[PDB]
RNA sequence: GGACCGGCGCAAGACGGACCAGAGCGAAAGCAUUUGCCAAGAAUGUUUUCAUUAAUCAAGAACGAAAGUCGGAGGUUCGAAGACGAUCAGAUACCGUCGUAGUUCCGACCAUAAACGAUGCCGACCGGCGAUGCGGCGGCGUUAUUCCCAUGACCCGCCGGGCAGCUUCCGGGAAACCAAAGUCUUUGGGUUCCGGGGGGAGUAUGGUUGCAAAGCUGAAACUUAAAGGAAUUGACGGAAGGG
RNA sequence: CGUAUGUUCAA
């Protein structure tokens, strides 16, 4: 039984897409199939951001952010709860979960 | 490529008929197409049609009366003898009460009943009912 | 669609219904046919000759002005090419591809395109031989074809 | 006895009206009637002789002097060459890569022939016959055949 | 008519030496004895005189080349590289 | 048994069978 | 561009113009003042190339150095033999004299 | 729309449809009367010209080929010809 | 005997991140730093040219991931094999420390992949909608091109060729689903390959190709009443979510 | 981190 119309990946009008290595297990996964997650977050967590403020030498020093792009294989994405199973019709929904 | 203009025309009429359209554009046009359409007109299965001259193969616009059940072509154009005509009727027509088999005979393009009357066999073109 | 490509393009010329010559054309049939002779003698292919006439002289269709197709006009005057232009241009392309392969023998794509080009040459030459346009024994000799074209 | 060709090169003598004939290791590509130039101000061409100091980094050379003025000791066998890696203008030294893979520091006044030694690929051919080996060493020295010590 | 199926030029070695050694030497055996097109005069009369020496019987030009071919891939690569480096020393 | 390994099993079996005939010819 | 133009223009001369293919004939035509252009293959002997250039300078005509050897200059002329030098006496329908 | 009149479509409808797909095919191109600012004579130029049209005698560029309709030179007035 | 870590510098070989998309190109395989050169190509545009020259294809031919093979160069990284350390009842594994072949370049082989859209190609018809990439055409306005001009960036449309998407009681289908997998008992546009219960078996054997590994062609005896597809309800799960 | 298995037929 076919489960997904796009076969679980974003490859439509090409033959081969270069693989990439999973962030957790380093498994080879096609770039179009990898569950991607561009993580932007402050270098200092919200708990410690206050301490760094009065520890700083600058009057108004904005905390730099951390930009990490994660690529996940299907097993690691499911295991790490990045994605979950969905129902027959819930699978077809493509909009990202609300902020 | 297009191997049979008549097949393309009859299929195009059949699809528009099923879709409830009132007019269908037929391209390209041929004497065999026009003679076939005339046979359907004389029996009321289609309305008036206007061949359109483009200094090319031609285009036709047929008025559909919502009466055709199916206008299908037979490929290849098998030779049909008078004795074998009955076995063709039992295979191509829903009943003998209605429906016609269009034959191209030496006498001219005609339906199967006119061919039987004129005692001429020929090559089968198509059918409609 | 294309015989040697997956393309199904429709781009082409749509010839107008009216075949008559317009009133604004002052060029007579003979005058147009003499202008054809200058261009062909200048070394232009029938295809090209039609463009110069259409672009700068208002001659939409030489056939409409003169009653004869350009190549047919050139045949009467004896200016017709020895090799048909379409066949000539396919041979010219094959020579250029074959020149590239001698110095780029890792170009497996150029090897693939060449087989296609030579396939069209043979299909074209088979047609010309049938209508008796090429001698009954004209063969494309990839080795000796470079001298024919350019 | 040598797998590399030699070139008879004739130079004018600077001090006497007389021609001087020099026997060179033939850099691959040189031909009879070609002019070859030797000096500090010679141009970077195959067969020219230049000090390694004036050569740019990555130059491929052959018949390279091991010491300044020794008239050529390095990379002389057929198909071998040396590479100029780097220079030290302060110490007048140049680093080269020898055919063995060893890197050697030599004076920048060491001369060399630009290019590789002709006759390369000689060892690619299987000798096949003991007789061909016999003729090979008959021109070199009495070192063949070899009896096993055991 | 075709006289040999595959051995070709190394059919002179008979059944001796081993198929692999005969196959390996075949390519060298062909290119060593081939006549190449002289670049100086255009005639196909450049043939090997000695190992690494090539001579044209028409323009009487002698060229230092490869052991078994007129020029080796190493030589043509070096000549291109030397030509570039010459431009770098210049403008 | 996995089909890929059933194929590998038979390939090894064939190689043995060819050695058994090359030894008898 | 230039290489495409020169072969196409040279092909026009071979069917409509007056020309001589060869070295001796070229010197004959230059001497008579009949040569309009002289074309030299790139592998022309250096002495021959220099001599023809001197001959053309005295004759006050033009020399074009072809971008091919005598093999490809011959193929450009449509001939199955090598042509090292040639002279054009009458351009014919082409415009190589530009 | 089941009952669409195919014999007599609107001129707007035909003008939109592809030239080959019109009821009777017609070109979208045309010829034009081009007048360069210099001289006085008029040149007939195809709309989708492929060659650089030169005003002979005047020796000026009138249009440049493009992927579609030729681009008229600046200062050149053109008027569509009628047939 | 100074590991790791920090700084400077050097060498080698591999790789081309992010931008990178259900985007493009290619017959597929496949293709991603800059610049140059070489030849090629689809689409679009065309009142150019030829005039049926076409479609599909037994034989035949070119290309064909990865692994593998042969000769040469190179060998960072990873890493079959192997060694070892763990884990375990065992552990010839999963985990870890090394590490050969290989991985890399050049040249010759090999011809297979879930080589997949598990869906031949060429042609026609059959609903709608928002996009998108390429080409062309049209049109308020914004911006740069200093002003004009055209040209680019944006906006609103149309046409053509393409990768797709959403919706639909077009119609089909065993259903999953499919705008094709529709226009099929109301059965015929053209044409190629190919299946006929599950096994035995892609095995044997003969031929052929290959350096080899193998590729291609390809049976029979015998055995068997199911094997299988799609979907339903339950049960189960070292699946998730909420109690 | 780390474990495997469950004789034949029978509703
Ligand atoms: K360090
Ligand atoms: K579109
Ligand atoms: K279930
Ligand atoms: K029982
Ligand atoms: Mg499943
Ligand atoms: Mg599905
Ligand atoms: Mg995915
Ligand atoms: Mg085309
Ligand atoms: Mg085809
Ligand atoms: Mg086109
Ligand atoms: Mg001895
Ligand atoms: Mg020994
Ligand atoms: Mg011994
Ligand atoms: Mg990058
Ligand atoms: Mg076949
Ligand atoms: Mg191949
Ligand atoms: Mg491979
Ligand atoms: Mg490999
Ligand atoms: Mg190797
Ligand atoms: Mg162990
Ligand atoms: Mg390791
Ligand atoms: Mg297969
Ligand atoms: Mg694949
Ligand atoms: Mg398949
Ligand atoms: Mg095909
Ligand atoms: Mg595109
Ligand atoms: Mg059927
Ligand atoms: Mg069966
Ligand atoms: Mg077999
Ligand atoms: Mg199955
Ligand atoms: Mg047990
Ligand atoms: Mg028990
Ligand atoms: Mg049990
Ligand atoms: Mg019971
Ligand atoms: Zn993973
Ligand atoms: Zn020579």
């Amino acid at each position: 039984t076919k489960k997904r119309r796009n076969n679980g990946r974003a490859k439509k009008g090409r033959g081969h897409v270069q693989p990439i290595r999973c962030t957790n297990c380093a498994r080879c996964v096609p770039k179009d199939k990898a569950i991607k997650k561009f993580v932007i977050r402050n270098i200092v967590e919200a708990a410690a951001v206050r301490d760094i403020s009065e520890a700083s030498v600058f009057d108004a020093y904005v905390l730099p952010k951390l930009y990490v792009k994660l690529h996940y294989c299907v097993s690691c994405a499911i295991h790490s709860k990045v994605v979950r199973n969905r129902s027959r019709e819930a699978r077809k929904d493509r909009t990202p979960p609300p902020r | 490529v297009r191997m049979n203009v008549l097949a393309d025309a009859l299929k195009s009429i059949n699809n528009a008929e099923k879709r409830g359209k009132r007019q269908v554009l037929i391209r390209p046009c041929s004497k065999v197409i026009v003679r076939f359409l005339t046979v359907m007109m004389k029996h009321g299965y289609i309305g008036e049609f206007e061949i359109i001259d483009d200094h090319r193969a031609g285009k036709i616009v047929v008025n559909l009366t919502g009466r055709l059940n199916k206008c299908g072509v037979i490929s290849p154009r098998f030779d049909v003898q008078l004795k074998d005509l009955e076995k063709w009727q039992n295979n191509l027509l829903p009943s003998r009460q209605f429906g016609f088999i269009v034959l191209t005979t030496s006498a001219g393009i005609m339906d199967h009943e006119e061919a039987r009357r004129k005692h001429t066999g020929g090559k089968i073109l198509g059918f409609f009912f | 669609g294309r015989m040697h490509a997956p393309g199904k393009g429709l781009s082409q010329s749509a010839l107008p219904y009216r075949r008559s010559v317009p009133t604004w054309l002052k060029l007579t049939s003979d005058d147009v046919k003499e202008q054809i002779y200058k261009l062909a003698k200048k070394g232009l292919t029938p295809s090209q000759i039609g463009v110069i006439l259409r672009d700068s002289h208002g001659v939409a269709q030489v056939r409409f002005v003169t009653g004869n197709k350009i190549l047919r006009i050139l045949k009467s005057k004896g200016l017709a090419p020895d090799l048909p232009e379409d066949l000539y241009h396919l041979i010219k392309k094959a020579v250029a591809v074959r020149k590239h392969l001698e110095r780029n023998r890792k170009d497996k794509d150029a090897k693939f395109r060449l087989i296609l080009i030579e396939s069209r040459i043979h299909r074209l030459a088979r047609y010309y031989k049938t209508k008796r346009v090429l001698p009954p024994n004209w063969k494309y000799e990839s080795s000796t074809a470079s001298a024919l074209v350019a | 006895g040598r797998g590399a060709p030699l070139a008879k090169v004739v130079f004018r003598d600077p001090y006497r009206f007389k021609k001087r004939t020099e026997l060179f290791i033939a850099a691959e590509g040189i031909h009879t009637g070609q002019f070859v130039y030797c000096g500090k101000k010679a141009q970077l061409n195959i067969g020219n002789v230049l000090p390694v100091g004036t050569m740019p980094e990555g130059t491929i050379v052959c018949c390279l002097e091991e010491k300044p003025g020794d008239r050529g000791k390095l990379a002389r066998a057929s198909g071998n060459y040396a590479t100029v890696i780097s220079h030290n203008p302060e110490t007048k030294k140049t680093r080269v890569k020898l055919p063995s893979g060893s890197k050697k520091v030599i004076s920048s006044a060491n001369r060399a022939v630009v290019g590789v030694v002709a006759g390369g690929g000689r060892i690619d051919k299987p000798i096949l016959k003991a007789g061909r080996a016999y003729h090979k060493y008959k021109a070199k020295r009495n070192c063949w055949p070899r009896v096993r010590g055991v | 008519a075709k006289r040999t199926k595959k051995v070709g030029i190394v059919g002179k070695y008979g059944t001796r030496y081993g198929a692999s050694l005969r196959k390996m030497v075949k390519k060298i055996e062909i290119s060593q004895h081939a006549k190449y097109t002289c670049s100086f005069c255009g005639k196909t009369k450049m043939k090997r005189r000695a190992v690494g020496i090539w001579h044209c019987g028409s323009c009487m030009k002698t060229v230092a080349g490869g052991a078994w071919t007129y020029n080796t891939t190493s030589a043509v690569t070096v000549k291109s590289a030397i030509r570039r480096l010459k431009e770098l020393k210049d403008q | 048994m996995r089909a890929k390994w059933r194929k590998k099993r038979m390939r090894r079996l064939k190689r043995k069978r060819r050695k058994m005939r090359q030894r008898s010819k | 561009k230039s290489l495409e133009s020169i072969n196409s223009r040279l092909q026009l001369v071979m069917k409509s113009g007056k020309y001589v293919l060869g070295y001796k004939q070229t010197l004959k035509m230059i001497r008579q003042g009949k040569a309009k252009l002289v074309i030299l293959a790139n592998n022309c002997p250096a002495l021959r190339k220099s001599e023809i250039e001197y001959y053309a300078m005295l004759a006050k005509t033009g020399v074009h150095h072809y971008s091919g050897n005598n093999i490809e200059l011959g193929t450009a002329c449509g001939k199955y033999y090598r042509v090292c030098t040639l002279a054009i006496i009458d351009p014919g329908d082409s415009d190589i004299i530009r | 729309p089941l009952a669409k009149d195919l014999l007599h479509p609107s001129p707007e409808e035909e003008k939109r449809k592809h030239k080959k797909k019109r009821l009777v095919q017609s070109p979208n191109s045309y010829f034009m009367d081009v007048k360069c600012p210099g001289c006085y004579k008029i040149t007939t130029v195809f709309s989708h010209a492929q060659t650089v049209v030169l005003c002979v005698g005047c020796s000026t560029v009138l249009c440049q080929p493009t992927g579609g309709k030729a681009r008229l030179t600046e200062g050149c007035s053109f008027r569509r010809k009628q047939h």
